[PDB]
């Protein structure tokens, strides 16, 4: 009579792990920590035999977030330890921001006590899985790529039909480009080329050859037109170059420091 | 039920070189057919009246999993299903020992599960940059549908009732699927998928304007993907197919209204600013030069909004091109990124609704206004400047 | 029916346009 279909099906799942136990250890896995129920290794999540294939399949999907989270966390540390362009850091920072948001999100759902089923869980976390998938793919080979390269790809993604893609591509771009802006300012107001790692089109000319090593005729600044980004019209890229070059000329050789300053 | 010892492992796929940007980046549970994990149950043991209700409970549990693309206890993936190769056909085996009333309901319900898996897979594929922009937005809309409606219903209404309703039955399950019209929406999306798909398979398989021309070529390349106007036309056709069904067309219109926003935005800027930015090649036109003044123009016949086998559409097409070209020249001459609203006193409103623009001779008047603005501004500068 | 020519102005206008186009096309075909 009053018995529900789940109650009727229960006798056949008596040897399996109940939903509560799953839910209790899933959140730990979602944050890429490990547990006795889900012996999560440095890479793989061991899935015990007491989880039926139906549930295993759903958990493969749910746990994707933990796996993606783990991967992103690892590269964040990889980069934290390296001396890299601040624009790469801008991306790293954004990754960390996303991971922090993820964390809050997961903890909210879990601590709310409103997740009573994996299906509900999956549906709620689904968007975050995607967001992580996006970062995970955008950060592939991050270390092999230059800051400009990412800005270019981001510009492409900023027009992508998917709205989450646009939000992420836009935000990542904004974070990085704001430092490009800073590089440009350093050049424009200080004549400064610093920590460019070759990502800035204006470079120190270190290719000396005896004649003029004292920079009497030449001021050691390169204008690499081929490295000028899409967002800087050629005319300005050159003008920018000449502004800083002039700054240097003036400050270094004419010594009109009070004015210059 | 007894448990077989199977060591499953969840892991990230190691290679993503051929994985769509939004596709799954993890492995999958082994199939029943290779690693059963549970001991088989014969069904017949519980087939008697008053045992049958349990069999039903077990069947419903399976359907709930089937509807999200998972196999169940008595419903198994098709033998040649290959989860590691997402081209694989989707089909299911129903335990033959199942009560025939259930076997019947199951086929009716599993069908939605098939659409689910396909649509899910399709939007993931469509995230690739090789796909058109409008299609990418469509893929987005599908994904949202599934989260907003499909699964919302499944999770909050149906699983919940399985767990809590004493008289829930497979009969109700079918009723719900239909009464909420979720299935209808699934079918409509599905049918769109099939139409697109078919069109793609065909794509994979296969002077009257001279007096008004400049250095322009007609690009007849047939793309593997029905980008731009080609997708938009499908939607128009689907509306025609659904005429008389108000719910269906409203649904379809909402989709069109959403997917077309970027296309019409791109169009707007071309027509009011002369600014065309089309990294996904959706637009009806493109030019050369990605000194550099010898601009060649191209007409992308395959993504046009109108086929232009009529005089009116040909005339419209060219006026539209000229509009944008005149504006481009002005921007180039003035070395301005944009032409302000404070120039010729013509206000051109944004396209808010693509379909509304396509409906009636709205393109003709909209474009005439756009054209006129381009023309007046152009003339002012050329004559007086 | 009466074995008669269509109107003359139209015939001449067509000749003028065809001649103009013949000329224009001599050039459009390469230019």
């Amino acid at each position: 009579s009053s018995v529900t279909l789940r109650q009727l099906s229960n006798p056949y799942y008596v040897n399996t792990i109940p939903e509560e136990d799953i839910l209790k250890y899933v959140s730990y896995t979602l944050l890429a920590t490990t547990s006795a129920l889900f012996p999560f290794d440095h890479e793989q999540i061991q899935i015990p035999s007491k989880i039926p294939n139906f549930e295993s399949g759903l958990l493969h999907l749910i746990f994707e977030a933990g796996l993606l989270y783990q991967s992103l966390g690892y590269k964040v540390e990889k980069f934290r330890m390296l001396n890299i362009s601040p624009m790469k850091k801008a991306l790293i920072i954004e990754i960390s921001e996303e991971l922090q948001n993820y964390t809050a999100f997961v903890n909210n759902l879990v601590s709310s006590g409103t997740v009573v089923s994996l299906k509900s869980l999956y549906r709620e976390i689904y968007e975050n899985i995607i967001r992580l998938r996006i970062y995970c793919r955008f950060t592939e080979h991050l270390e092999e790529l230059s800051g400009d390269t990412f800005l270019i790809e981001l510009n492409i993604f900023k027009s992508h039909g998917d709205l989450t893609i646009r939000k992420i591509a836009t935000n990542l771009f904004n974070s990085m480009i704001s430092l490009y802006y800073e590089y440009l300012m350093n050049w424009l107001t200080k004549g400064l080329l610093r920590a460019t790692y070759g990502e800035f089109f204006i470079a120190e000319n270190t290719d000396t050859n005896g004649t003029d090593d004292d920079f009497i005729y030449h001021i050691p600044i390169e204008f690499n037109q081929e490295r000028v980004p899409a967002f800087i019209p050629k005319e300005l890229a050159y003008k920018i170059f000449m502004i800083g070059k002039s700054y240097i000329f003036l400050e270094k050789y004419c010594k009109e420091v009070q004015w210059t300053n | 039920m007894e448990i077989k010892e199977v060591d499953d492992r969840a892991e990230l796929l190691r290679y993503t070189n051929n994985i769509p940007l939004l596709g799954k980046l993890v492995n999958h549970q082994p199939l029943w057919s290779t690693n059963p994990k549970l001991k088989s149950f014969s069904l017949e043991k519980i087939s008697a009246p008053d045992q049958r209700r349990v069999q039903e409970a077990l069947v419903v549990k399976d359907l709930l999993n089937v509807l999200i693309g998972l196999e169940g206890t008595y419903i198994r993936y098709f033998n040649d299903y290959e989860p590691s190769d997402p081209e694989t056909p989707i089909e299911f085996k129903i335990a033959k020992k199942m009560d025939p009333s259930f076997k019947t309901f199951s086929r009716r319900i599993v069908r939605y599960g098939k659409q689910y898996m396909i649509l899910t897979r399709a939007y993931e594929k469509w995230s690739d940059t090789s796909f058109g922009m409008v299609l990418q937005r469509f893929a987005y809309e599908i994904r949202r549908f599934l989260e907003d409606v499909y699964l919302k219903t499944l999770v909050e209404r149906l699983e919940r009732d399985f767990n809590k309703v004493p008289n829930f039955s497979i009969r109700e399950l079918e009723q719900i699927i239909n009464e909420t019209e979720v299935n209808k929406q699934m079918e409509l999306l599905y049918n769109i998928y099939e139409e697109i798909f078919r069109e793609i398979e065909e794509r994979r398989t296969n002077e009257s304007s001279l007096h008004l021309r400049l250095m322009v070529a007609f690009d007849t390349t047939v793309y593997p993907v029905p980008k731009g106007g080609a997708i938009l036309k499908i939607f128009q056709q689907k509306i025609l197919e659904n005429l008389g069904d108000r719910s269906s067309v409203m649904f379809l219109k909402k989709l069109l209204n959403n997917i077309s926003q970027d296309y019409c935005t791109m169009l707007y800027e071309w027509l009011t600013q002369g600014i065309l930015n089309d990294p996904y090649q959706e637009f009806m036109t493109y030019d050369d030069l990605e000194r550099a003044w010898d601009t060649q123009y191209f007409i992308r016949k395959d993504v046009l909004l109108r086929d232009c086998d009529s005089e009116e559409d040909k005339n419209l097409l060219f006026k539209m091109l000229r509009t944008g070209i005149l504006l481009k020249v002005v921007r180039a001459s003035l070395q301005i990124p944009t032409i302000p609203s404070n120039s010729s006193d013509i206000t051109i409103q944004e396209i808010n609704d693509f379909a509304d623009l396509m409906e009636g001779s709205n393109l003709e008047l909209y474009v005439d206004k756009c054209y006129s603005r381009a023309n007046e501004i152009f003339l002012k500068l050329f004559f007086q400047g | 029916d009466v074995p008669m020519s269509q109107p003359l102005k139209e015939q001449e206008v067509r000749e003028h346009q065809m001649k103009k186009e013949r000329f224009d096309r001599a050039l459009e075909s390469k230019l």
